[PDB]
């Protein structure tokens, strides 16, 4: 079975970065992308950013433009979301996502679906 | 000594049609009979030679090229043809001399939810030459701005996935595919009929 890990979640003051990792076990050649997700209580989760496995290009929700940066190590079959300005507004569990789905469009991955999730990680702004 | 054409037609998983497989056959007695007495294929056409003839005639090579595509795009693997599949994916020559073989293959190659692990090419700057193989992943320039390998407005990925889903129409269901081409060189003719 494929399985996706999410960590690096906790409390972090505004302004501060924290980095989240997804590990991604079990097949690994048939991965088109990777996205980060995320969802605060009583609120819809909402997309953040994509990233290509092969080729590695990223998209961006615009509420996270210039502030977060989605990375991957394929030999680690790892993707990574750099937290940077950390916001009130950043509160949320984050999930990692993962399709199969190869998409000519990048900015597809912001609203097909993915068939892989993570449990999720507590990501806490204080001040 | 048998050809080895069970390695091909039975393989349990077949390239996507972008990065095509070939088998080289050599130096074995080739049963045609296997193949044109099955009714496992739903197209078997040979263009100029009758897979009863090769029974009676030696090559130095015969080529079996293999891949997916879905049922409606079967017809473009054929000399003349048009369409993303024989102009950016798989071409043969006009004067094409060899068989076309196919086979639905919903219940290996479709599953619930989608498989998506067969791409075709989407773009491309110009068709292929007959039996070209294109594997690049390059971002297609779409426009006047040049990408430098950063996806964007006018800037693609050039490839694809295939969604195979098992409820499918028949022209959206997955077909297998094997092309036979036959050659003669100035070398030991090698493959033979079993007469
Ligand atoms: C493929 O396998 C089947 C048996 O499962 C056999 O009848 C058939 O001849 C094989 N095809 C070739 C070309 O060997």
């Amino acid at each position: 079975q494929v399985q996706l890990v999410e960590s690096g979640g906790g409390l972090m003051q505004a302004g501060g970065s924290l980095r989240l990792s997804c590990a991604v076990s079990g097949r690994t050649f048939s991965t088109a992308a990777m996205g980060w997700f995320r969802q605060a209580p009583g609120k819809e989760r909402e997309f953040v950013a994509a990233i290509r496995w092969s080729g590695g290009s990223a998209y961006y929700a615009d509420s996270v433009k210039g502030r977060f940066t989605i990375s991957r190590d394929k030999a680690k079959n790892t993707v990574y979301l750099q937290m940077n300005s950390l916001k009130y507004e950043d509160t949320a569990v984050y999930y990692c996502a993962r399709t199969e789905n190869v998409r000519s469009l990048l900015s597809d991955y912001a609203t097909w679906p993915y068939d892989y999730w993570g449990q999720g990680t507590q990501v806490t702004v204080s001040s | 000594n048998l050809c080895p054409f069970g390695e091909v037609f039975n393989a349990t998983r077949f390239a996507s049609v972008y990065a095509w497989n070939r088998k080289r056959i050599s130096n074995c007695v080739a049963d045609y009979s296997v193949l044109y007495n099955s009714a496992s294929f739903s197209t078997f056409k040979c263009y100029g030679v009758s897979p009863t003839k090769l029974n009676d005639l030696c090559f130095t090579n015969v080529y079996a090229d293999s891949f997916v595509i879905r049922g409606d795009e079967v017809r473009q693997i054929a000399p003349g043809q048009t369409g993303k599949i024989a102009d950016y994916n798989y071409k043969l020559p006009d004067d094409f001399t060899g068989c076309v073989i196919a086979w639905n293959s919903n219940n290996l190659d479709s599953k619930v939810g989608g498989n998506y692990n067969y791409l075709y090419r989407l773009f491309r700057k110009s068709n292929l030459k007959p039996f070209e193989r294109d594997i690049s992943t390059e971002i297609y320039q779409a426009g006047s701005t040049p990408c430098n390998g950063v996806e964007g407005f006018n800037c693609y990925f050039p490839l694809q996935s295939y969604g195979f889903q098992p409820t499918n129409g028949v022209g959206y269901q997955p077909y297998r595919v094997v092309v036979l081409s036959f050659e003669l060189l100035h070398a030991p003719a090698t493959v033979c009929g079993p007469k």
